[PDB]
Parts: structure tokens; C-alpha cells; sequence
RNA sequence: CUGGUAGUUAUGGCGAGAAGGUCACACCCGUUCCCAUACCGAACACGGUAGUUAAGCUUCUCUGCGCCAAUGGUAGUUGGGGGCUUCCCCCUGCGAGAGUAGGUCGCUGCCGGG
RNA sequence: CUGGGGCGGUCGCCUCCUAAAGAGUAACGGAGGCGCCCAAAGGUUCCCUCAGAAUGGAUGGAAAUCAUUCGCAGAGUGUAAAGGCACAAGGGAGCUUGACUGCGAGACUGACAAGUCGAGCAGGGACGAAAGUCGGGCUUAGUGAUCCGGUGGUUCCGCAUGG
RNA sequence: GUCAUGGAGGUAGAGCACUGUUUGGACUAGGGGCCCUUCUCGGGUUACCGAAUUCAGAUAAACUCCGAAUGCCAUGUACUU
């Protein structure tokens, strides 16, 4: 028998969100990867194809929590934070392909909450 | 329980060193034990499926999803859909609990069995049990459902060679 | 197979015109359409 | 010869302009009959000329018919004016483009591979050429 | 794992009258009686019809 | 038994490459994506590629087998 | 150096072989909580990091499959002329498909950790 | 209408070939469909992948269901055919009625009558965390004018005035 | 009108990747001939058929992995008209 790839089938559900949601100069993606062990954020122009902002869990300025979740949170709170620097208010949430509920929803709850537009 | 520990304890190192693997991770060990009965005379009368639905559920411990037909013969006698089998997967703490009772009541009440019946092997690396009849188990008996149907009980390793897989069954209990 | 109107309970008139299945669909069809009259959504019976 | 069965009963005549496309080089026997100038043959013809050749080599070595007749062609009666649309199938030939080698033979001796060939071409309508592999 | 859908997953001891062994594997219908193995964890117990550790063919 | 025809549809395209085309126009008929809609394009309801804004219509290639127009200002 | 995320007609793919691993990535251990299975913690979700590079993952080699692909010639053909007109030939321009020499085990951008 | 007329056939719409690589293009030329269907077979969110073959398994047989491997589609797509479709337009499940009202820059098609597509604006919604999508259905048949009647509604007229 | 540049489009040709039509090998399944201890359950043969399978070779208005010449639609700050 053969193991099924979580991401490959990952990037596979990811495609189809990135069918109906690209980044322009005005309002970009707010894209989120997702490890076992600890979460990524990047905020991307798909016409030029450039990130401006990125927050991450494994990042020695600011990175300490309890939960997975509560980590997430963290993360949504520097990303969110970090955009705002750069002068971005508005942007589109891609999932990446993940469902909308534990990490990733408690990571776009957090940065809403903060200077950013869903 | 007794035999999923009793893996971890005595069938991963010695077994490796018989094939002799690089890591413990290749060890081959059991996925998914899928059990289904398919009713050929259920088009007809659902009542014969529910006493199918019924036994399994006291076989295994969680109740069977129940499987629709994929296309449609007229020989048999059928049509797109229509409820036409059952079927039930273990996989856990749970699993590891239906191969004892195979190891200790379901042999013995049938009549012979020649160790590992070599010639109920796909080659790909898992095995299917031929299962005559029900009376075999021992929590439904013959004095609750009027007839018997059969079963069907397939068993998926991580076994690659079907040689990695013989050495797998036996050492775990099942002759 | 057969033309159905949807008769609106306060509009007071039956402007949204369909179809059905009486055979499928014996009972009078209920849907919230949009009535132009009160500018709303309201429950729109079958006749 | 007869196609087992056809997607369209009915088909147009086509054109034969230009050297046949395939089949220009003798590829299984040891001599063929190529095609000059281009033609219809016929099923009729393609018989005629088969048991010609087969009957002077006295069921010895072999003979490859390298055309079929694909095409169906139509007729009306006589005694019937034009219209009323397409006339009934009437039989089955094969459009040879000049260079196409439409028999082959092989397991004769030379002289009789070419006697063959010469009783099968005086059955087609087409100005033949006899060419060894 | 769902619940209020399936039968009970409780463990129960099951024993045979001739060998007389004893072991736990879970299944359904308890039927309620006692055992001697294990007396802390308190367990069911089922008669079994004659097991393959009897048997000198199988074992 | 034959003798029956449905009227030609006039499909295909409506403006050329390289064409500057007002928001509405009409680029491409066809039935199923022949051809796919591109950036300021639009696909209505029965396949027809229209233009979203004005501007200059671009045909390119969207993948090896496909294909697009696009309207770039 | 590796994780993420784009671009680019597969020269990028597949297949085969090999090496590597807390720096991530991964499988992997668990089902108490959110959340799951038309049955199943397989998946999905959440909490762990004992165990391992075996697989995916990354890098390296290979032309077996695919893919890309000249030049030359030919078919066809716009225009202009001839014939012996089921068709064929000549002049001028354009010029395939197939086949072949050959090419390829990618290239390119941003972001984080190293 | 008609390779004289009659007899037979045909008459409107959709798909293909004929059709000569834009569009269009005839014949009593070659092939088929239509005069509907669907309360989901529509909207939206989320999730998914088919056919077939090999191999092993009780009633089970070549062929029911189950498991594994190989499988770019050899399946499916309500319904002909063509063009599409695996980011699926194909398959599940949850909630729904946008199968909305007022419209509509601008195009396509057309002798006319008609026919077709349409961003976007307003009202008020469905689904969605949001982005957004939704004015029926993968697309293209499923229809028939005017006149005259019938029913419903109506800050319209009402033959001196009120009716 | 020509030049240049861009583009839509599947014809000629070609090709067999699909769909249909088709020839000759080789390859096993099988069934039917042929003998048969046999219940034709199973063997041994076959060239009597056979459905796949590959190798070689053909073929198409309603086949296409491909694909011109022309024609068509545009654009130009080009030259004529
Ligand atoms: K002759
Ligand atoms: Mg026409
Ligand atoms: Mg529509
Ligand atoms: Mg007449
Ligand atoms: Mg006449
Ligand atoms: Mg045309
Ligand atoms: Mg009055
Ligand atoms: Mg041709
Ligand atoms: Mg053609």
C-alpha cells in the first residue's frame, strides 16, 4: 500500500483557492503556510510576484507562546503589526488549501482584530 | 491490548533481522482490516441487509457504512444506486482487537487450514481471509439471525514483497 | 409539468410566474422571493 | 472483398491527385505490381486479378493484396431522372494513387513472380509496372 | 470516534472451559460476570467455545 | 430523409489582435472555451469573450494547449 | 544551505539508481479540549517530538520513455504559363508533415530561517 | 417546393459534414436530433476523482460489493451532435431560492420582425470568516406574431356633473 | 494597393496519438473441429474460428499527435493611390 502526501494534496486544494484569489499592488494575499511544529505568514503582489511582509513562529525577535493556536495568534499579531509598517490595509486571506478552523482561522482572527481589512 | 504492545515488544527488531532493513520505519506493520458481507438478495427484501447491518455491528464494534452499486447488470438483476452490501474498516486501538479472537475463537470451528494458505495472497502484499460463514464468531451465535449470508475480511500491511508479508501473520498469532 | 404563480401574501399580487412537477410536487410551492411592491423579501405561495 | 461494416452507407468519390501517400515500396514479398497512372479498382477487379496470379503459382509461396476497397460507390437505374437524392450502393473500390504497389508476391522463382503479375495486371484498369525489393 | 451511533466498545475477558486462560479483547455484549485476572480493573466475562491454544493442530 | 440544417451561428472572433475595443465588445463566440477568458475579459453565460474595460485586445497562449485574449489599456 | 511562495509551451514531466537529515520539512506517538468520519483520529482537526531518513522532501548522476528540435530534400501551394485534362508538367515566391543531426534530467524572481 | 406535372417526400427549430484553415455559402446532397426536462439536475460554501484491466477473496457465475497496485480520461456531463470540461463544467455533503425587482455603457447577429452577449449602477437578499460568486442549468434546440377573448392589479381616462 | 508587425482560423499535404475501415506475421487466452481413461469436469493436438496483445504495413467528407500556401481581421510614426 502506498501513504498519501498530505502536502502534495495540500497544494492541490491550495491551487484551487489561488483560482479565485491573487494579490494586486493595492490589496495583496495574505498566505499562510502551515508545519507540524509551527506557522508562516508572507503577504504577496501576484502581478510583480514579490512578498512585502512575513511573520513566522520560529523568529528570535518576538516569538514565545503556550498552544499551536495561541502561537498562531502571535504570529497574526506581528504580521498584521509588520504590514501596518509597510503601509498595507487591505488584503485577501488564502487558506493555502488549509480549512478555515484551528491555527489558520485563529491566525486570520488575531491579524483582523489588528490593522488589517478581510 | 495484548498484541498491539506484544508487536512492539517481540516482532519489530528480530523480524528486521531476518529481511535485515536499514531503519525501523520499512518494518512492515498492519494499516487497515476492511470486513464486508455483500447481500445479492437485498434488491429484492432491505431486511436481509439490516440482519447484515446488525451482525457486523456486534462482530467488529462500529457499525458498517452501507455500499451502493457502481453500474448496473440486468443478469443479477440490478439498477444505479440501490442498497447492495455493507462494509467496515478498523484502524487503531479498536484493530488490534479483532485479530485475537481470529487467533483464538474463529480457526477451531472450521475444519482444516494448512498454516498460511498460500494461495490467498494478491503478490502486491496484503492479505484476504476466506470467511465460509458466520457461526465462526462468537458474539452473534446461531440463534438470533435466521440465515447467514457470509463475510469477507481483507487485512493491508506496509509489506512491500509478499514474502515480507507471510513472516508478518504468522509471528503475530494467526497461523 | 406545469406554469405556476406565486402569489405574494402581502404584495398583493402575483407578478413571479414558474414552473413545477405536480406529479413530484403536488403540495403549493413556498419561496422567498423579493416583492417590488414593499421592496422586501417575502413568502411567495403557489396559487 | 467488403468493409465488415461502415460508418457512412454513403461516401464521396474523393480525387486522385498526387503519389500514393503509403505502400510506394515493396515490404513484404520479393516482387509487387506498382501502379503507373491512377485508378479505381474495384473489388471485382482486385478478385479477378488475385486468382489469376494464385491459380499460375499453384497454391506455392505467397501473395499480399496491398489495397482494400474502402470506398462504397452508388448507381442510379435506368429509367430514373436526377434528384431524389444519393442512389443505393452499388459495390466497393479502392482509389490506387500512381506508385502505389497493390500486389506482392513472394516464395516463386523470379520468372514465375513475374509471369503471375503480368495474368493479374491484364485484369486491372490501371498501366502497371512490375519492382523487386 | 462518534457517539450515541454505535454499540458499546467495552472490554471484556474471554475464556475457554478446557485450557482455562484468560485475556483481555474488546467486543461487544458484556453479559456481566465476573473474573479473577486482573481483580482491580473489573471486567465481564463470555464462555468460549473451544480455543486454537487447545487445539494441537493449530497451536 | 435528409434535408435539414440549423442556421450557422456566426462564431469566431469579433475584433482582431492588436484592436482597440470599447468595455462590452464582443471578442470571441464559441461554444465552450475554444478560447479562454483573459485579464479584462469577461465569459458569459454562452461562452462569449467580452471586454471588461477598454483598451488594446491581446490573443496569447495560457499553457502549451490553451489559449486566452486579453484587453490591456 | 534549506522552508515558503510565484513566473516560465515538459529542454521543466515520468522512470531508474545513489547519497543526505533538529537547520527547517516530513513521516511518526496520542484523542483530553475545538473539530472530524454518509464506518474508520485513514483523512480532516487539535496536543505532543520518544523514534527515523524507510518513504515524500532536497541535492547529484543517467537519455530507457516522453518532450524540444535545426539544415537539406520532398508534399502542398499564391501568382504566371503549358499539356496528351480520372490528371499531369514548367517558371517565380512561400513551404510543411514525417524522418534525421542534435538538445534536455531545467531556467528565473521575491521572502524567511542557515 | 418539385431536373415537366401527378404520386411519394418535404415545410419551423438545433448539431455535424458538404463549406474550398475568418464569417457566409446551394441541391428532392450525406448524417442525426427538438416541440422538453429538473424544487435540484438551480445558487453558494467546503470536500472529492472517473472508466477499464491485472491479482486475491463465501452465496458470487465472464460480470454485484471489498482491498491492493497500474491507470490524462480510454468515464461522466438530464437529452442529438459539435465545441468544451479533471483549478473540473464530472462526483459528494451543509445551508439556500439570484430559476431576484428596476435597469444597462457597449458589442455580436440580422432586409425587417426578431434573436444573442453584457461589464456596471440601485433596491433587497443567498451562500461564504473574508475574497467573492449568484439575474437558472458546460454551451448551442424545447417554439408561434398581431387581432379578438378570459382572469388579476391599478396615485390613468370616464362623452353635462357624481358614479 | 503593397511593405512591415501582430492575431484568429484546422483546409491542402501529411500522420496514425484518438475514432472508424484494413493486410500479413508473432503471441497466449479461450471456445469450436479432432482423438479422448472423461460426467467432454479435465488433457493432447490444432492453423476451424477467436477477443485481446504486440511487431510490421495500409486507409478517411462527417479521424487528427500535426499542419501550410492563400484568404481574413487589425496596427504603423512606411511608400503609393
Ligand atoms: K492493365
Ligand atoms: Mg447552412
Ligand atoms: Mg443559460
Ligand atoms: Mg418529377
Ligand atoms: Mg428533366
Ligand atoms: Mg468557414
Ligand atoms: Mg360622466
Ligand atoms: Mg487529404
Ligand atoms: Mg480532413
Amino acid at each position: 500500500i502506498t501513504k498519501i502526501d498530505k502536502n502534495k494534496v495540500r497544494k492541490k486544494r491550495h491551487a484551487r483557492v489561488r483560482s479565485k484569489i491573487s494579490g494586486t499592488e493595492s490589496r495583496p494575499r495574505l498566505n499562510v503556510f502551515r508545519s507540524n511544529k509551527n506557522i508562516y505568514a508572507q503577504i504577496i503582489d501576484d502581478v510583480n510576484g514579490v512578498t512585502l511582509a512575513s511573520a513566522s513562529n520560529l523568529d528570535k525577535d518576538f516569538g514565545s507562546a503556550e498552544s499551536k493556536v495561541d502561537a498562531a495568534s502571535k504570529v497574526g499579531e506581528l504580521v498584521a503589526k509588520r504590514a501596518s509598517e509597510k503601509g498595507i490595509t487591505s488584503v485577501t486571506f488564502d487558506r493555502g488549501g488549509y480549512l478555515y478552523h484551528g491555527r489558520v482561522k485563529a491566525l486570520a482572527e488575531a491579524a483582523r482584530e489588528n490593522g488589517l481589512e478581510f | 491490548n495484548r498484541l498491539k504492545d506484544q508487536y512492539l515488544k517481540e516482532i519489530v527488531p528480530a523480524l528486521m533481522s531476518k529481511f535485515n532493513y536499514d531503519s525501523v520505519m520499512e518494518v512492515p506493520k498492519i494499516d487497515k482490516i476492511v470486513i464486508n458481507t455483500g447481500v445479492g438478495d437485498a434488491t429484492a427484501n432491505a431486511k436481509v441487509l439490516d440482519s447484515a447491518v446488525e451482525e457486523l455491528a456486534l462482530i467488529t464494534g462500529q457499525k458498517p457504512v452501507i455500499t451502493k452499486a457502481k453500474n448496473s447488470i440486468a443478469g443479477f438483476r440490478l439498477r444505479e444506486g440501490m442498497p447492495i452490501g455493507a462494509k467496515v474498516t478498523l484502524r487503531g486501538e479498536r484493530m488490534y482487537d479483532f485479530l485475537d479472537k481470529l487467533v483464538t475463537v474463529s480457526l477451531p470451528r472450521v475444519r482444516d487450514f494448512r498454516g498460511v494458505s498460500k494461495k490467498a495472497f494478491d503478490g502486491r502484499g496484503n492479505y484476504t481471509l476466506g470467511v465460509r460463514e458466520q457461526l465462526i464468531f462468537p458474539e452473534i451465535d446461531y440463534d438470533q439471525v435466521s440465515k447467514v449470508r457470509g463475510m469477507d475480511v481483507v487485512i493491508v500491511t506496509t509489506a512491500k514483497s509478499d514474502e515480507e508479508s507471510h513472516e508478518l501473520l504468522t509471528q503475530l498469532g494467526m497461523p | 409539468r406545469v406554469n405556476i404563480t406565486l402569489e405574494c401574501t402581502e404584495c398583493g399580487d402575483r407578478n413571479y410566474i414558474t414552473t413545477k412537477n405536480k406529479r413530484e410536487n403536488p403540495e403549493r410551492i413556498e419561496l422567498k422571493k423579493y416583492c417590488p411592491r414593499l421592496r422586501r423579501v417575502t413568502l411567495h405561495r403557489e396559487t | 472483398l467488403v468493409p465488415k461494416r461502415v460508418k457512412y452507407r454513403r461516401e464521396f468519390r474523393g480525387n486522385m491527385r498526387g503519389r500514393a501517400k503509403g505502400g510506394t515500396e515493396v515490404a513484404f514479398g520479393e516482387y509487387g505490381l506498382q501502379a503507373v497512372e491512377a485508378s479505381w479498382i474495384t473489388n471485382r477487379q482486385i478478385e479477378a486479378a488475385r486468382i489469376a496470379m494464385t491459380r499460375y503459382m499453384k497454391r506455392g509461396g505467397k501473395v499480399w493484396i496491398k489495397i482494400f476497397p474502402h470506398k462504397s460507390y452508388t448507381s442510379k437505374p435506368i429509367g430514373v431522372r436526377m434528384g431524389k437524392g444519393k442512389g443505393a450502393p452499388e459495390g466497393w473500390v479502392s482509389p490506387v494513387k500512381r506508385g502505389k504497389i497493390m500486389f506482392e508476391i513472394a516464395g516463386v522463382p523470379e520468372d514465375v513472380a513475374r509471369e503471375a503479375l503480368r495474368l493479374a495486371a491484364h485484369k486491372l484498369p490501371v498501366k502497371t509496372k512490375i519492382v523487386k525489393r | 470516534m462518534k457517539t450515541g451511533i454505535h454499540p458499546e466498545y467495552r472490554p471484556v475477558v474471554f475464556v475457554d472451559t478446557s485450557t482455562d486462560f484468560k485475556f483481555l479483547s474488546g467486543s461487544t455484549k458484556s453479559s456481566s460476570e465476573t473474573i479473577k485476572w486482573e481483580d482491580g480493573n473489573e471486567y465481564p466475562l463470555l464462555r468460549v467455545e473451544i480455543s486454537s491454544d487447545s487445539h494441537p493442530f493449530y497451536t | 430523409s435528409n434535408g435539414r440544417d440549423s442556421e450557422s451561428k456566426r462564431l469566431g472572433a469579433k475584433r482582431a489582435d492588436g484592436q482597440f475595443v470599447t468595455g462590452g465588445s464582443i471578442l470571441y463566440r464559441q461554444r465552450g472555451t475554444k478560447i479562454y477568458p483573459g485579464t479584462n475579459v469577461g465569459r458569459g453565460g454562452d461562452d462569449t469573450l467580452f471586454a471588461k474595460t477598454d483598451g488594446v485586445v491581446r490573443f496569447e497562449r495560457m499553457g502549451r494547449d490553451k489559449k486566452k485574449v486579453s484587453v490591456y489599456p
